[PDB]
C-alpha cells in the first residue's frame, strides 16, 4: 500500500516464511522516527 | 474475523461457481523458470503461486 | 614498526579472554524456548 | 619513453572497469555481458 | 456479515452504517435467518468503506 | 454412495513437529466430484451404459 | 531445485508443442500459456512469430519476488500476445494475482 488512503483495514504477516501460518493485523500509516521534515527532525536524524 | 481465532480468508473470486460463469473453461500450461537467478526468495514464491 | 608491541598485547589480551570465557560459558548457551511438542523458536515479534 | 607509460595505465584502467561492471549471478547462471567480458580478458592476458 | 451483531459496539466506519436484523430460525436453512434484506460479505484484507 | 465428506486424495500426512498452535490454515474448497464408476462396482457393461 | 541457463527459446518452443497435441482429450477452448519468471533480457520475438503469428495463444507472464531483474522483455511478451502481465513480490501477494 503506498498512500495513507490505501493503509486501511488489515493484512496477513506470515510467521517463519510460511503461507499456511498468519495472522491478521491492522495496518497503519507510520513515519520513521529520524526524518528530514524540519531542518530541526533534520539536524537530529544527522547526529545519530 | 476477530471474535474467534479462526479467521475466514474466503474469497468470491476465488470460488468456483464464480469462476465457471467468469469465463470459458480453458487449456493452459504453467511454465516455470528455474534458472539459478530464481534460487532464493523468488523460487520459494512460485511454487506456490502454481 | 612503532605499532607492533601493542598488536602484541592486544593478541595475548583476546587469547587472555577467549579462553576464560571458554572455560566459564563452554556449552552453556545451548536452550531457547520452544513451542510445546515441536521444534519452533519462540520469540516475540522484535525479539531475538 | 613516455607513452608506453600512458597506455598501460589506461590499459589496466580498462581492467579495473571491467572487473566492476561483471554481475555476479547466483547458481551458475549469466547474462550476456558476463559472456563478452571474459572473451574480453583473453585481451588484457595478452597485452600483459 | 461477520460483524458483531451486540447493539452496545457502534463502531460506525465512515461512509457504513450497519443494520441490527431480527434473526428468527429457519428450516431449508439450517441457521437463523433475515428475510428482510440482504448480508453483505467482504472478504478479510479488502478495506470496506473504500 | 455420494457423501457429504469431501472426496479425498492420497494418504494424509501432516508434521505435529511444525504446525503452530493458534495460526489457522485453510480448510478445503475442492468439489465433491465422485465418478459413477467410482460410486459403483465397475464392469464393462457398465462403462457401455 | 533451481539450476542453469534461462533459455526461452526452448520454454516456449516446449509450451507451444505442448499446446498442439490434438490427439488427447482436451478443452480446446482458450488457450493460454503462463510463464512465472523474475527477470529477462531476451524476448524471444523469433518463436512468436510462428508458433503464434496470429495471436490464437496467449500470453501471461509473471515477475515474482524482489529482484533487480530487468521486467521490460516480460511485459513486452505480454503486450504482444493480448495476456497480461502481473507482480508478485510477496505471499500475500499471490491470492488475488493468480485469481484475476
Ligand atoms: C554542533 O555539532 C554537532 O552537532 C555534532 C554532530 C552532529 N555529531 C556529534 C557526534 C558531535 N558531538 O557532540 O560530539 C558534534 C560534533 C561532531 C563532529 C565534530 C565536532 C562536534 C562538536 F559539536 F563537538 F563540535
Amino acid at each position: 500500500k503506498m498512500t495513507e488512503e490505501e493503509c486501511r483495514g488489515y493484512y496477513y504477516v506470515y510467521k517463519d516464511g510460511d503461507p499456511t501460518q498468519m495472522e491478521l493485523r491492522p495496518r497503519q500509516w507510520i513515519h520513521n522516527d529520524f526524518h528530514f521534515d524540519n531542518v530541526l527532525s533534520a539536524m537530529m536524524s544527522l547526529f545519530t | 474475523s476477530r471474535t474467534p481465532n479462526k479467521i475466514d480468508l474466503y474469497d468470491v473470486r476465488r470460488r468456483p461457481w464464480y469462476i465457471q460463469g467468469a469465463a470459458s473453461p480453458k487449456d493452459m500450461l504453467i511454465l516455470v523458470d528455474v534458472s539459478g537467478s530464481v534460487s532464493g526468495l523468488t523460487l520459494k514464491l512460485i511454487r506456490t503461486s502454481v | 614498526l612503532p605499532l607492533f608491541h601493542i598488536a602484541l598485547l592486544v593478541l595475548f589480551m583476546v587469547i587472555i579472554y577467549a579462553i576464560i570465557g571458554l572455560e566459564l560459558f563452554k556449552g552453556k548457551m545451548h536452550k531457547t524456548c520452544y513451542y510445546i511438542g515441536t521444534d519452533i523458536v519462540a520469540t516475540v515479534e522484535n525479539e531475538k | 619513453w613516455k607513452p608506453f607509460e600512458t597506455i598501460i595505465l589506461l590499459t589496466i584502467f580498462a581492467n579495473c572497469v571491467a572487473l566492476a561492471v561483471y554481475l555476479p549471478m547466483p547458481e551458475d547462471d549469466n547474462n550476456s555481458l558476463n559472456l563478452g567480458l571474459e572473451k574480453l580478458e583473453y585481451f588484457f592476458l595478452t597485452v600483459f | 456479515a461477520k460483524d458483531d451483531l451486540d447493539p452496545e459496539k457502534n463502531d460506525s466506519e465512515p461512509g457504513s452504517q450497519r443494520i441490527k436484523p431480527v434473526f428468527i430460525d429457519d428450516a431449508n436453512f439450517r441457521r437463523q435467518v433475515s428475510y428482510q434484506h440482504a448480508a453483505v460479505h467482504i472478504p478479510t484484507d479488502i478495506y470496506e468503506g473504500s | 454412495n455420494l457423501q457429504p465428506k469431501p472426496i479425498g486424495v492420497g494418504i494424509p500426512t501432516i508434521n505435529l513437529r511444525k504446525r503452530r498452535p493458534n495460526v489457522q490454515n485453510p480448510k478445503s474448497q475442492e468439489p465433491v466430484t465422485l465418478d459413477f464408476l467410482d460410486a459403483e462396482l465397475e464392469n464393462d457393461i457398465k462403462v457401455e451404459i | 531445485t533451481a539450476k542453469g541457463i534461462t533459455d526461452y527459446k526452448k520454454g516456449f518452443s516446449f509450451a507451444f508443442e505442448q499446446l498442439l497435441n490434438y490427439n488427447v482429450s482436451r478443452a480446446n477452448c482458450n488457450k493460454i500459456i503462463m510463464l512465472f519468471t523474475d527477470g529477462g533480457e531476451e524476448r524471444a520475438q523469433e518463436i512468436f512469430a510462428k508458433y503464434n503469428k496470429d495471436k490464437k495463444v496467449r500470453v501471461f507472464t509473471f515477475s515474482v519476488g524482489q529482484h533487480n531483474y530487468d521486467r521490460g522483455p516480460i511485459q513486452w511478451m505480454a503486450c504482444e500476445n493480448k495476456g497480461y502481465y502481473y507482480e508478485i513480490p510477496s505471499i500475500g501477494a499471490i491470492r488475488i494475482n493468480t485469481q484475476e
